[PDB]
């Protein structure tokens, strides 16, 4: 229920502060933009906006949306990094390819992580994704 | 094995157990351990500060599982 | 013990009074020329023609000036003998020890130190664990 | 040039061609959009 | 006075006597590798532990290894 | 004060030395025949992903929390 | 005498794409992440990559012209920012109000609050540099003047790099070129400081002296006449100065007492600004000019007359060194690390002189009132010569394991230093546990006796007195010196050393600075920790080669981890190593340097002056009696004058609090490294690439930790980062503030 | 001339003859010390010392 | 108080992770296989092999206690 954060648009600390927030940017009004743009937010008792991230969908926009759109561009420079790796690994200078990349290669490989969860999926059915524990350098125990 | 043949180290005490190496001579000698294996990763091996180690090492017929 | 000493300037990097007490390690060589050769105690000294006699603290001050001597020099002076000097005027021979120098295989040479397994194959620490004995011993 | 090419390919170059361009995007969405604290 | 131990994946290129800087190692005659040699250790007493030996071996994982026991005076590498 | 401190710190000495000696134990004591394919052979026999994962929540925390201090900072 | 080589290296970029082609080892391609760090490690190692001196004479030169190029860029930048991101416009018409500023930020995510109002509506980062200082000093009146000189940088950072790749791929010198080095001499005390002297005296008398007498008078920027106005019309230049209408005719008739209104031996300060006399300066740089024009025709080149260098040190020979200078004329003309040991030693004190020669003779107008000038250009020339004392140990051991030879080096002094080494070194060892005891140790007594409520008890001066009457005696000599030992100098060389307080816009120029007993003791602390950090270096130096304890370390290296833990463990005996030492203790001594500086000024200096003459201090005097204890460095230092940059937040000095906390943290980053060993980071990486290989995006380059030197320098690198980023936010964030 | 040289003819031992460690005055001062002089019992030599 | 507990399971996480990497590592690893043969608390196996400073399963003990003391800290 948050009873100890109330609503930025009725929290007296954010009324006195938003009046004077500054401008970020060169518009003249970056700091009115912010005054209204988090005032829809849940502030305590300094009027600042706190983020509740325990999963509701009111407060999606705090850390679910960030997590949606975070795991997809982390996914996708995972993803065209290991799959770049292991198509130099086939190469006659593997070794090489690291230091200096074949930038035509990796362009290819980076516009084609659009379509990473669907090819993550594809990969760990074809068990390509997941390699055996007996086909692994392992340390002597 | 022959000269090519593609193996796994069993042995434990070595850098590449469970790693693959490829056979590049096997001495018929008498030698305790007469099968030279290469490796496309090199050890750990060297001073401090060189930028690559050693990729062959001597094996002998028990500590190799065949994988070609 | 025969030969001259090399004509040196002195230094303080020599002998202490462990070379009057314990031990001091004497190097002897034949030199070709009037050459100058690194001390390793630090400075620059110049071989005697003929026999030469230093005497050194540690013996890998001589084997680093034995080692000097191989690969360091032209004429390549390979018959440096390496003597360990006792307080009680024992000299006991030391390098090399059969007259052949140790990185060439020699008959007669003894295998010690020699394990007839791997390192792996060592046994555990658990199963010797009030022995004294280690598992690289037995 | 196809070694220009090559150097301009090594490693040092392209993460600091990847990392001015991620921070061209990350500035310019800044400046446009700034103060997104969340969505 | 240290251990050095040599074990049998010996190959005998003899690179732990020639790193050896205390007349410690020395090749002996063998059956086991195609150099027909093995290191080693009969003049422990003057092993100071320094692992140039260790350094040189190009086996896997070691054919020689010291193990740092009591220290004496010539292991302690004292000039004093 | 004092006494939360102290608690905390000597608990933080017994929580460091209940894992070396869990080291000395795998050093001296124990015997991988007699323990073999029990829980500890085990521990050891996946070693490797419980470091990496280990290394995984330490690099997950630590690039956040500080990422977050040096935000707000 | 010139001879270059038509050709020698061709012009491709073959070996742009082929990294590592220099060394041999690592030509083979990377196998493992240690071939990056030797590809930078071993980058400018040219005696390393060439064993031909000729050729790495070559590269020397060329990377001498690119090094060049790169200061030419960076200095076209400081013009071109001052032409045309910056006040100094608006600052030269009220120096007195308006700060410098030549940084302007963007307005992106909060930035913008970095622009702070230096005055004048003008909004930047206020810039401690003092290139406004300079550049008044120079006669720099509008931005074209600035742009011109940006424009001019770009064009000789140009030339610079036409001339590296003219002097290396297409007419490359010959090692007879590089090993003539008494036309070197002969060409850089005549030529490159003495012309160079020359100009600026020239320069000095012809525009710096009669805009700044102007700019002095009242006339405003915009009604000062242009300096080749002066060079064009000489009736404004004799108006200024009316012995100038004589002409050269004084100059080559030795009636050079005619040339007494602008050639001066006046002394002191400007009382307008506070700076040096532009009359004097320029007196100075012609008196300069002929001393280096003439000790630029003392070597024999091809004429017959001159010393050859060898022969002076031939002759240099004595009962107690032997031989003497004997064969160090081959040394210096065969090793390049050689003579870069003695360069660094030299420039680095040099810029250690810089520092402690520019706050009490200020040279610069309206410099000596910008206490954050003043600090920031004490501390920065304080810290770029310590850095380059470290590197003459450096490539004193570098030269020491390579290019020592003993064949040409018997009985000379280079053998018989390496011959008393235990002579040298156990005295050294011996005078900084005296020094330590008896400067450390005076505080701890300080420490323990305020602690147990003894002020009697104490090292001070209401109490047992250790008064520098030394120092206080030297001091005394120099506000004596004019009229008795200096009878043409019309005011003392310094203020520092005793008499006048100057007086600029209300804020003190110089004043005396009274040596207490806080002075006896922080000056033996500087005295202890100099020679730890001597001792450390001289140690690397002459043990480089051998010692007891390894006799063979030049087999070694120069840059070596150890060699084992044998011998019970001799670990870090590199020459390398105590290099590594000796920058964590050159850190440590140029620290307490500066926190004297920046104390002493605050304290006993700098403040504000009373109309009646009266002047109260930043710090209200706590130097005599706080500085005196570790608490009081602690309390009434540190704590006190660290308040300034920790409420910085919210302002204009914020980033200061962001790089305070910023350089807090790589301080504590380079913990991990110093404490840390490469077997445990050897063995934490090989299970994070079993999870690489778990999901088959293990990389063919084996990942692999840190060398063992690598782990130590980036440790040094990153414990030298944190903490000097942390003072220079420190300084910066309270002498902004203060004033 | 040359006043360093090897101390006491051996130039190996680690020390060397200079005017401070072996000259005419500091043998003769250093000597005649008590814990150096010659024929005093240690009584006399601790006493004076 | 959220930030600060992230900050304190990133100090336990990575005072374990020294810990357990130490125990788990105690009998050997690929850069030493004999470790236990050397005991719980050697110096190192010289700077052979890329160098092995800090190999021992002491010197995880060494490097946990920094962390322990920064995570109580
Ligand atoms: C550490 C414990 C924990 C974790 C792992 C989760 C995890 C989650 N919470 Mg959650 N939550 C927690 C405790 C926890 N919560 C607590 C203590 C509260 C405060 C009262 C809530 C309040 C909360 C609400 C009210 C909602 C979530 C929901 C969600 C789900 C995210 C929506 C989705 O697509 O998931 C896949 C997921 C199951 C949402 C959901 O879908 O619920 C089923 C939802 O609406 N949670
Ligand atoms: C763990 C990493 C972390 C996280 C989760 C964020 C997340 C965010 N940062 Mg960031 N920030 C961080 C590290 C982090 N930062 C660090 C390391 C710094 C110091 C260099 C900053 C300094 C910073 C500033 C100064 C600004 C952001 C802003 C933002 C927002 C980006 C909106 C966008 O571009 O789309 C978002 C709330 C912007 C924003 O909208 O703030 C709410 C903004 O102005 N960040
Ligand atoms: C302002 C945004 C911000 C910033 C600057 C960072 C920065 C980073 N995060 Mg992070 N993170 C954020 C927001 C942010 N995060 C948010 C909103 C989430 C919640 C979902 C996370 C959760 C998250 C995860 C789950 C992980 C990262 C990781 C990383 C680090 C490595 C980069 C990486 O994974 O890409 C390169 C990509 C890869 C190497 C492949 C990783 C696979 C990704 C994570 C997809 C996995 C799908 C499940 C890097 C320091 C990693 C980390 O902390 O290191 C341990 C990691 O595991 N973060
Ligand atoms: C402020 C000090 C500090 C920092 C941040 C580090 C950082 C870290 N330690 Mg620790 N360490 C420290 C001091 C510190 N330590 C000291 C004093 C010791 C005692 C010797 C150790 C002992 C030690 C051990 C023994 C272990 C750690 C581990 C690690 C990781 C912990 C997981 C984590 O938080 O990673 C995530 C957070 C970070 C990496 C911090 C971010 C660093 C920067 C700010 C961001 C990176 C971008 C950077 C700016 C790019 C550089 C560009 C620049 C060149 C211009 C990480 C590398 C463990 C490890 O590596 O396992 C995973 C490990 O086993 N450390
Ligand atoms: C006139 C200056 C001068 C010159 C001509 C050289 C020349 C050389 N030095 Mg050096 N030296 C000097 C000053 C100088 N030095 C000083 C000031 C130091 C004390 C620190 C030393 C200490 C020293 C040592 C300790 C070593 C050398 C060595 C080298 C050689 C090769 C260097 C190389 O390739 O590594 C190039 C490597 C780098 C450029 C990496 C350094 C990066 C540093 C740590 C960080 C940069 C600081 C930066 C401002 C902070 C921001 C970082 C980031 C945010 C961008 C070469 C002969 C090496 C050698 O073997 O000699 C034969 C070597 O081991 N020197
Ligand atoms: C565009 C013309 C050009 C090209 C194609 C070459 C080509 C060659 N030169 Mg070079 N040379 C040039 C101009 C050029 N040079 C100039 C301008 C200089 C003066 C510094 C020299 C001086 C010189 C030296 C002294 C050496 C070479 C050598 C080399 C070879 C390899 C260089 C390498 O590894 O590159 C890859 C490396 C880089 C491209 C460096 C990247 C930039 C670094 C950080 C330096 C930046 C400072 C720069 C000089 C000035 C900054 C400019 C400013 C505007 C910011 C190759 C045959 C080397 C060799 O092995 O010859 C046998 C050798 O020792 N040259
Ligand atoms: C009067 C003649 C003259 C002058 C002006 C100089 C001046 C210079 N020489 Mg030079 N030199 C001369 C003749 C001269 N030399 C002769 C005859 C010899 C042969 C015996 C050399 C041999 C030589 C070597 C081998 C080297 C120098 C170097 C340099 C520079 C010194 C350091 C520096 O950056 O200065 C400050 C720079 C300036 C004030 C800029 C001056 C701009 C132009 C050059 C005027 C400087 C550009 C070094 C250098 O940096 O190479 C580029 C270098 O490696 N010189
Ligand atoms: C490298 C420095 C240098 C340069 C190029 C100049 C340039 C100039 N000087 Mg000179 N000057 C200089 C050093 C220099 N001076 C110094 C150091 C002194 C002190 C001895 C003077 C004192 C001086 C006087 C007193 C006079 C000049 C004058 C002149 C001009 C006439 C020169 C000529 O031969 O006709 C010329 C523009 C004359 C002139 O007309 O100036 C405008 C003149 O009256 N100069
Ligand atoms: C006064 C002390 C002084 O510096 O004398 C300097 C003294 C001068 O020796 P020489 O007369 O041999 O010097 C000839 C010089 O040209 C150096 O070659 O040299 C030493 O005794 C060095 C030892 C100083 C060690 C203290
Ligand atoms: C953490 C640590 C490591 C691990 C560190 C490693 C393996 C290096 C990590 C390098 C990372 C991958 C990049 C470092 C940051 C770069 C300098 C950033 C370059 C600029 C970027 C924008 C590309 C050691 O290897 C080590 C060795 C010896 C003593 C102490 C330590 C030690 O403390
Ligand atoms: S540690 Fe050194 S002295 Fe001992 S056996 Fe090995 S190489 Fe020889
Ligand atoms: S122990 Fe190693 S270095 Fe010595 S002979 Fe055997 S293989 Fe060669
Ligand atoms: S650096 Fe490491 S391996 Fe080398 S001596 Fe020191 S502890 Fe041993």
């Amino acid at each position: 229920d948050f009873a100890n954060l109330t609503p930025c648009s009725e929290n007296p600390a954010y009324l006195a502060k938003s009046k004077n927030f500054l401008n970020t940017t060169n518009d003249p009004n970056s700091g009115k933009i912010r005054a209204e743009r988090y005032a829809s937010a849940l502030c305590g008792p300094e009027g600042y906006p706190h983020l509740i991230v325990d999963g509701r969908f009111t407060h999606a926009g705090d850390f679910l949306i960030p997590s949606i759109l975070f795991l997809y561009i982390a996914g996708w420079i995972g993803w065209v990094g290991r799959s770049y790796l292991i198509e130099i690994r086939e190469s006659k200078n593997p070794e090489m390819q690291e230091v200096v990349i074949n930038v035509p290669l990796a362009i290819k490989k980076m516009l084609g992580g659009f379509l990473w969860p669907l090819a993550a999926v594809g990969e760990y059915t074809s068990g390509k994704l997941v390699m055996k524990d007996s086909e692994i350098p392992t340390s002597p125990r | 094995l022959n000269r090519g043949d593609k193996v796994r180290i069993k042995r434990t005490e070595s850098y590449w157990y469970g790693d693959v190496g490829t056979v590049a001579s096997v001495e018929k000698s008498g030698i305790l351990y007469p099968v030279i294996v290469r490796f496309d990763r090199v050890n750990y091996n060297g001073f401090s500060g060189s930028a690559s180690g050693v990729n062959t090492n001597n094996f002998a017929e028990n500590e190799l599982e065949l994988v070609q | 013990l025969s030969g001259q000493p090399p004509k040196f300037g002195g230094s303080t990097g020599g002998l202490l009074s462990k070379a009057n007490r314990e031990e001091k390690y004497a190097i002897t060589w034949t030199s070709a020329s009037e050459q100058v050769f690194e001390m390793p105690t630090g400075g620059a000294a110049i071989m005697n023609e003929g026999e030469n006699l230093l005497y050194l603290a540690r013996k890998e001050q001589c084997l680093a000036l034995g080692t000097q001597l191989r690969t360091k020099f032209k004429p390549k002076i390979q018959d440096y003998k390496i003597y360990r000097v006792y307080p009680s005027g024992e000299v006991q021979y030391l390098h090399p020890a059969d007259g052949v120098f140790p990185e060439k295989v020699n008959e007669g040479r003894e295998a010690q130190g020699t394990k007839t397994r791997r390192i792996g194959q060592n046994p555990e620490p658990v199963t010797i664990k009030f022995s004294g004995k280690a598992p690289y011993e037995v | 040039m196809d070694g220009l090419k090559s150097f301009l390919s090594t490693a040092p170059v392209m993460i600091m061609a990847l990392l001015t361009f991620t921070a061209g995007i990350l500035i310019e969405f800044n400046r446009f959009y700034p103060d997104l604290l969340f969505h | 006075s240290h251990s050095v131990k040599i074990y049998d994946t010996c190959i005998g290129c003899t690179q732990c006597v020639r790193a050896c800087p205390l007349d410690v190692l020395e090749m002996v005659p063998w059956d086991g590798c195609k150099a027909a040699q093995i290191a080693s250790s009969p003049r422990t007493e003057d092993c100071v532990g320094c692992k140039r030996c260790e350094t040189a071996c190009p086996t896997d994982f070691l054919s020689i290894r010291v193990y740092l026991g009591a220290e004496t005076t010539r292991s302690m590498g004292l000039a004093y | 004060a004092a006494l939360y401190t102290h608690h905390q710190y000597i608990a933080g000495f017994l929580m460091v030395g209940a894992f070396a000696h869990g080291a000395i134990f795998f050093v001296r004591d124990y015997d991988p025949v007699a323990n073999k394919d029990n829980v500890l052979a085990r521990m050891l026999e996946h070693k490797e992903a419980l470091i990496s994962h280990l290394s995984w929540v330490s690099l997950f925390l630590g690039f956040h929390t500080l990422g977050l201090y040096v935000h707000n900072d | 005498k010139v001879s270059v080589d038509n050709n020698p290296v061709p012009t491709s970029f073959e070996k742009w794409g082929k990294p590592g082609h220099f060394d041999r080892t690592l030509a083979r391609g990377p196998k493992t992440t240690t071939w990056i760090w030797n590809l930078h490690a071993n980058a400018h190692d040219f005696d390393s990559q060439t064993s031909d001196l000729e050729d790495v004479s070559r590269k020397i030169f060329s990377a001498h012209f690119g090094h060049l190029a790169v200061v030419f860029v960076w200095l076209s930048g400081m013009y071109f920012h001052g032409a045309k991101f910056s006040n100094y416009e608006g600052w030269l018409a009220d120096p007195t109000h308006i700060k410098p500023s030549a940084q302007v930020v963007w307005p992106i995510v909060g930035q913008g609050i970095l622009n702070g109002d230096v005055g004048g509506g003008f909004h930047g980062i206020q810039i401690t540099s003092g290139l406004f200082y300079l550049w008044r000093a120079s006669g720099f009146t509008d931005s074209y003047q600035l742009y011109c000189t940006a424009i001019g940088g770009l064009v000789m950072a140009a030339l610079m790099l036409f001339a590296g790749w003219f002097h290396y791929h297409v007419k490359a010198p010959k090692l007879e070129w590089f090993q003539n080095v008494e036309s070197m001499m002969n060409h850089h005390l005549a030529g490159l400081l003495g012309l160079g002297s020359l100009g600026w005296a020239g320069h000095q008398i012809h525009v710096s002296m009669p805009i700044n007498k102007l700019l002095d008078a009242g006339v405003a920027p915009k009604d000062i006449p242009l300096p080749h106005e002066f060079i064009l019309e000489p009736s404004k230049m004799a108006e200024l100065y009316p012995s100038f209408a004589q002409g050269l005719t004084p100059f080559f008739t030795l009636n050079w007492g005619v040339y007494s209104d602008f050639l001066t031996f006046k002394g002191g300060l400007n009382p307008v600004t506070g700076g040096l006399w532009l009359s004097d300066t320029a007196h100075h740089h012609l008196a300069i000019a002929v001393l280096f024009i003439i000790a630029g025709h003392m070597y024999r080149t091809n004429w017959g007359i001159g010393h050859s260098m060898k022969e002076i040190l031939e002759a240099h020979k004595g009962p107690f060194t032997g031989e003497g200078h004997k064969g160090l004329y081959e040394i210096l003309t065969t090793s390049w690390h050689a003579q870069l040991a003695i360069n660094l030693a030299l420039l680095g004190s040099l810029t250690i002189i810089v520092a402690q020669h520019m706050y009490a003779m200020p040279p610069y107008p309206y410099q000596a009132i910008d206490y954050a000038t003043q600090l920031s250009l004490f501390t920065h020339h304080m810290w770029i010569g310590g850095f380059l004392i470290v590197g003459a140990g450096a490539h004193g051991a570098i030269f020491m394991v390579r290019d020592y030879d003993p064949a040409k080096n018997v009985n000379n002094l280079l053998d018989r230093m390496l011959r008393h080494r235990d002579a040298i070194i156990s005295h050294l060892n011996w005078v900084c546990i005296f020094l330590g005891f008896h400067s450390f140790g005076l505080y701890i007594h300080n420490d323990t006796m305020r602690a147990l409520g003894r002020p009697q008890d104490m090292f001070s001066d209401t109490a047992i007195q250790l008064q520098p009457i030394f120092a206080q005696w030297v001091q005394h000599l120099h506000t004596l010196a004019p009229g008795a030992t200096a009878p043409n100098a019309l005011a003392t060389a310094s203020y520092a050393f005793g008499g006048e307080t100057i007086a600029v816009a209300g804020k003190v120029a110089m004043m005396p600075i009274t040596l207490g007993t806080a002075d006896f003791m922080v000056h033996h602390i500087h005295a202890f920790t100099i020679h730890v950090t001597a001792l450390i270096l001289l140690k690397g130096v002459l043990y480089a080669r051998s010692s007891r304890l390894v006799p063979d370390k030049a087999n070694l290296g120069f840059r070596f981890p150890c060699d084992g833990p044998g011998r019970g463990g001799t670990c870090q005996v590199s020459g390398w190593d105590h290099v590594f030492l000796g920058l964590f203790w050159m850190y440590n001594s140029l620290s307490i340097v500066i926190f004297h500086f920046s104390w002493k000024m605050q304290s006993d200096v700098w403040g504000t002056v009373s109309p009646d003459g009266s002047v109260t201090h930043v710090t209200l005097g706590n130097f005599a009696q706080s500085a005196i204890t570790i608490n009081g460095w602690l309390r009434d230092f540190l704590w006190a004058q660290a308040a300034n940059v920790i409420n910085s937040y919210g302002s204009a000095l914020s980033a200061y609090g962001i790089m305070f906390l910023a350089g807090h943290f790589v301080f504590a980053f380079s913990l991990m490294f110093l404490f840390s060993g490469r077997g445990y980071w050897q063995e934490l990486i090989e299970s994070i690439v079993w999870a690489h290989n778990k999901l088959n995006v293990a990389p063919a380059i084996q990942p692999r930790a840190l060398s063992i030197i690598q782990g130590r320098a980036v440790g040094v690198a990153h414990y030298l980062l944190g903490g000097i980023v942390t003072t220079w936010a420190f300084f910066l964030a309270r002498s902004l503030s203060i004033g | 001339n040359q006043v360093v040289q090897a101390y006491n003819g051996d130039p190996f031992v680690g020390h060397l003859s200079t005017p401070i460690s072996d000259s005419a005055f500091t043998r003769t001062f250093i000597g005649n010390l008590p814990a150096y002089r010659k024929g005093l019992s240690p009584i006399l030599r601790g006493l004076e010392v | 108080d959220f930030l600060v507990h992230h900050a304190i399971a990133l100090g336990l996480h990575t005072t374990a992770l020294i810990l357990i990497k130490g125990a788990l590592d105690a009998r050997g690893s690929k850069l030493m296989p004999d470790k236990k043969d050397f005991g719980y608390s050697f110096p190192c196996d010289g700077p052979g092999r890329g160098g092995t400073c800090d190999i021992s399963a002491w010197d995880a003990f060494y490097l946990a206690m920094f962390w322990m003391l920064n995570t109580l800290g």
